[PDB]
C-alpha cells in the first residue's frame, strides 16, 4: 500500500 | 491627535475636518476669458 | 571664470572627467568591505600618492562663480536569475487537496488547504519553470497527499500548456481523437473542484502570461469557481467505437492504463470536472467569464521588466523634489534605467519530439510521473523557448547639476523599484564630465 | 582667434581631425617594434614627406588664445580567450585526497592536500570548461592518487551541474528512480569529507555562477564543512525493490557496476557522504547554511565584464586629479570602456542526447571515465550553452581638453583594471576632432 | 500624503519659457493573435448545404 | 452514417 508515484514500467 | 471612542462591533471612520481657507479669485480680462486663482491654506493643494 | 581646481595641481578649464569606479585596489581593501556592487564607496581622487581616506579630505572644486553640471553615462552589468527569492519568482501559493476520507458512516470528507511551494533558484527557461512548478505540487502530495487518502486521480492544480479542445466535436461532445492533441499553445492552469492558485505575492504570474486587466488592485487569486464555462471535455473511447464497427461513441473514456479516473461530472456528461483557464478565456462567456478580468499575454521569462534607480548623494544636486538624507533607501535619484535582462528566443522543433526523447535522455520520468493520464501528463514543450539573459547596459543619463565641491569619496548606489540594494550587480561604474551652465 | 596651424601649410579654422592609428607602414617599421597594439607610438603628422621621427619634430598647433578640446571616438577590437592565464581563468586551487593508507596496525590514514590545477588556454563554452576542470582533478589523481592508495570511490571534488534530489521521496529517504535524474540545472561543486575548493585567485568562480554575497572580502574558500545540510541522498535499490515484489526499499544502492562505493555515512542512513553546493543553497538552513554568504547566479563565460582604460598622455590634458608621469602603468586616463567580449547564447537540445552521442563522436570517454558511478559520471550538458565571443567596439568618449601644441608622435595606451597592457588587442585606433571651448 | 501632494507644484521660473527632454521606457507583451488588435477573426464564405 | 472526419487508420 505504498505509491512510489513513478511508472517503473517504461 | 489621539481620539478615544466607544467600541463598536463594526468598522467605522473618524471624520476630521481641518478648518481652513478655501478660496478663489476670478479674473475676466477679456471676452470669453476666465482665469482663476485657487488658494487653500493651510493644507495647500 | 570657469576653472576646476585640485589641491595643488595646475588648474584645469572648461571640463574634464571624474571617475566613479568600484575596482580600485586600494579602496576595496579599506573602504567598502561589508558593502557590495550596489552600495559602495570609491575615491574620485585618482592620485597615486595619498592614503585613501586621507584622500577623502581633499576635494575637486568646480569654480564657484558658475553653476556646474555633468554628463553621467554609466556601465551597469548584472547576472540575476530568472527564478530567485529576491525578485519574488521562487514562491507561489496554490490550494490543493490535503485529505480524502471515509467519514461518519456514509460521508466523503474532502479537506483542502492553501500552501506555498518554493522553487530552487536559477532554473531558467519557461517550459522548465512550469515543470518545476508542477513538480512542486507533486513533491507536496508526496509529503501529505497520499498519506492522508487523496489519490493521484484527484490532484488539484496543474500548469499545462495546451488546448484541451482541439479534437472536440460539436455533436459527440468528445475529443474524437481519444487524445488531447499534444501541441503547446500557451501556458494555462488547470483546476479540480474546490482548489485553485494565488499569485498575490509572485511574479511567476507574469511568466505564465496571465495578467489582471486591472493591475493595481492587489490580489491575484484564480479559483476553480472562476474558471466557469470551460471544463476540459472528455475523450472518445477510441477503442470501443472502432472495435464496435448504433455506434458506441457516447462512450467517454473514464480512466486509462493504470486506472486513474478522469473525474467526470456524472455518468452522463461528456465534460470532466477538470477546468482550464485557457478555455475559459476564449471558449467561455466573454462578458462574465474569466476573459472579463484577466488578459492573455505573451509569456516573458524575466517575469517583468523592472527598473533600477541610481544615486550619487555626494556628487549631484538633489533633483527637484527629493530631499537630502542619509537613509540609503531614500537617497535622491539621478537616473533611472531598466534592469539589464532580456528575453532571448530560440527554436527547438525538438520540443515534444525531444520531450519524447528528453525523457530517455534524462534517466527519469521525474516530471512525467503520470505518462498515461491525458491530463496529469507532462505538458508539451512549446517551440520557441525563452530564457532570461543578462547583458551589460551602456546607458546614458543626461547632464545633471553638480556640487561645486566634490568630496574625495563619493558614494554610489543602485536601488530597485522598492528601494533596496540589488544583490545581483556584478559591475557598476560611471563617468562624469562636468561643464558650465550659467553663473552666480 | 581660433586657428589651427601646421609647419608651412595654409592655416585651418574651427576644427579638423588628427588620426591616431597603429597600421601606418612607416612608423611600424621604425617606431614601435618591441611594442604591441596596446602600447604604441604613432605619428599624427600624416604628411607623406618627412621621415617619421623627423616628423616627431613638427607639431600641430591649436591657436594659443583659446582652450581647445577634442571629441574622441575609438575603435577597439580584441580576441581574448574565454580561458587564459592573463585574465586568471586557467588556474584554480582545490583540495583533494593524496593518500589512502593502512597504518599502525588498525588506523586508516587519510592525507589531504591543496593543489593548483591549470587548464589549457582557449577552450571556450561553459560546459566544456567544467569538463576540463573535472578532468584536471583526475589528471592529478593519475599522477598521485592511485599510486598512493586512494581509490576512485573516494575522489574528492567534482564539478557537476544537476539537482541530486529530484527523485527524492520524503518517506523513503531515497531517490526512488534509482538514478539521479540526469538533467542540468546549474553548475555546482560536490565535495567529499575533508576536501574542498578555493577560487581566491581565479575568475572561474564567476563561470560556475557562484559568488560571495560580500565580494570585497578577498577570500573565496568553500570547504566540505561549509556545505552543511545537503549531502546527496542515496539511490533506491531499484532492482531489489522490484524483484522483491514488507518491501526491500530501505535498500540504498551501496555500489554500482564495477563496484565503487557511494561512501554512505553509515550502514543505516539514506544519505551519502557526498555534499553538493547547489543543495546547501536552496535545500539547507537558509539562515546558517551556505545560502547565507554565497549567491546563486547566472553563469557568464566571459568570467566577468572587466574594463579597460585609454590614455593619450601626449595629447590630452590630464583629467582632474591624475598627475602626469612617464610610468606606462600610471598614465592619466581619458576614457573607460568595457573590454569587448559578449556572451552569445545557443540552444542545443542536442545536449545529453549529444553527451550520449558526443561520447561515440569523440572516440574516447575521456571526460566520462566513470560511466556507472551516478556521481563521478559526466555532468549533463545544459540546454543553452554560452560562449565568449569577441566583438569590435565602436565606442565614443566625450570631448576632452587638448594641449595647444600636439606633438608629432603621440603615444596610445590601453590598460586594464589592474593597469597593465592587454596582450589581446588586435586593433585600436581613434579619431580626434578638436574644437574651441573658451579663450584666455 | 499623495493627493495632499497634488496640492503642491513644481514651478519653473516664470520669466522664461521652459521645455523638457522626454525619454521614455515602454514595454508591452501583446499577443500575435488577439481580439483587440483584430487578429482573431476573419470572414470567409463556405458551403453550408449540399442537397438533392 | 457519421463522419468523425479523422483518419483513425494512421
Amino acid at each position: 500500500t505504498f505509491n512510489p508515484v513513478y511508472p517503473y514500467d517504461t | 491627535m489621539t481620539f478615544e471612542v466607544d467600541p463598536m462591533d463594526e468598522p467605522t471612520l473618524l471624520y476630521v475636518l481641518f478648518e481652513v481657507f478655501d478660496v478663489v479669485r476670478v479674473h475676466r480680462p477679456h471676452r470669453g476669458v476666465i482665469e482663476t486663482v485657487y488658494l487653500r491654506t493651510p493644507f495647500s493643494a | 571664470r570657469n576653472s576646476i581646481r585640485y589641491s595643488e595641481l595646475a588648474p584645469l578649464f572648461d571640463t574634464t572627467r571624474v571617475y566613479l569606479v568600484d575596482n580600485k585596489s586600494t579602496d576595496v581593501a579599506s573602504l567598502n568591505y561589508q558593502n557590495d556592487h550596489s552600495n559602495f564607496l570609491t575615491t574620485v581622487i585618482q592620485n597615486n600618492d595619498y592614503s585613501p581616506g586621507e584622500a577623502s579630505t581633499q576635494t575637486i572644486n568646480l569654480d564657484d562663480r558658475s553653476h556646474w553640471g555633468g554628463d553621467l553615462k554609466t556601465i551597469l552589468h548584472t547576472n540575476m536569475p530568472n527564478v530567485n527569492e529576491f525578485m519574488f519568482t521562487n514562491k507561489f501559493k496554490a490550494r490543493v487537496m490535503v485529505s480524502r476520507s471515509l467519514t461518519k458512516d456514509k460521508q466523503v470528507e474532502l479537506k483542502y488547504e492553501w500552501v506555498e511551494f518554493t522553487l530552487p533558484e536559477g532554473n531558467y527557461s519557461e517550459t522548465m519553470t512550469i515543470d518545476l512548478m508542477n513538480n512542486a505540487i507533486v513533491e507536496h502530495y508526496l509529503k501529505v497527499g497520499r498519506q492522508n487518502g487523496v489519490l493521484e486521480s484527484d490532484i488539484g492544480v496543474k500548469f499545462d500548456t495546451r488546448n484541451f479542445r482541439l479534437g472536440f466535436d460539436p455533436v459527440t461532445g468528445l475529443v474524437m481523437p481519444g487524445v488531447y492533441t499534444n501541441e503547446a499553445f500557451h501556458p494555462d492552469i488547470i483546476l479540480l473542484p474546490g482548489c485553485g492558485v494565488d499569485f498575490t505575492h509572485s511574479r511567476l504570474s507574469n511568466l505564465l502570461g496571465i495578467r489582471k486587466r486591472q493591475p493595481f488592485q492587489e490580489g491575484f487569486r484564480i479559483t476553480y469557481d472562476d474558471l466557469e464555462g470551460g471544463n476540459i471535455p472528455a475523450l472518445l473511447d477510441v477503442d470501443a467505437y472502432q472495435a464496435s464497427l448504433k455506434k458506441p461513441v457516447i462512450k467517454p473514456l473514464t480512466e486509462d492504463s493504470k486506472k486513474r479516473s478522469y473525474n467526470l461530472i456524472s455518468n452522463d456528461s461528456t465534460f470532466t470536472q477538470y477546468r482550464s483557464w485557457y478555455l475559459a478565456y476564449n471558449y467561455g462567456d466573454p462578458q462574465t467569464g474569466i476573459r472579463s478580468w484577466t488578459l492573455l499575454c505573451t509569456p516573458d521569462v524575466t517575469c517583468g521588466s523592472e527598473q533600477v534607480y541610481w544615486s550619487l548623494p555626494d556628487m549631484m544636486q538633489d533633483p527637484v523634489t527629493f530631499r537630502s538624507t542619509s537613509q540609503i533607501s531614500n537617497f535622491p535619484v539621478v537616473g533611472a534605467e531598466l534592469l539589464p535582462v532580456h528575453s532571448k528566443s530560440f527554436y527547438n522543433d525538438q520540443a515534444v519530439y525531444s520531450q519524447l526523447i528528453r525523457q530517455f535522455t534524462s534517466l527519469t520520468h521525474v516530471f512525467n510521473r503520470f505518462p498515461e493520464n491525458q491530463i496529469l501528463a507532462r505538458p508539451p514543450a512549446p517551440t520557441i523557448t525563452t530564457v532570461s539573459e543578462n547583458v551589460p547596459a551602456l546607458t546614458d543619463h543626461g547632464t545633471l547639476p553638480l556640487r561645486n565641491s566634490i568630496g574625495g569619496v563619493q558614494r554610489v548606489t543602485i536601488t530597485d523599484a522598492r528601494r533596496r540594494t540589488c544583490p545581483y550587480v556584478y559591475k557598476a561604474l560611471g563617468i562624469v564630465s562636468p561643464r558650465v551652465l550659467s553663473s552666480r
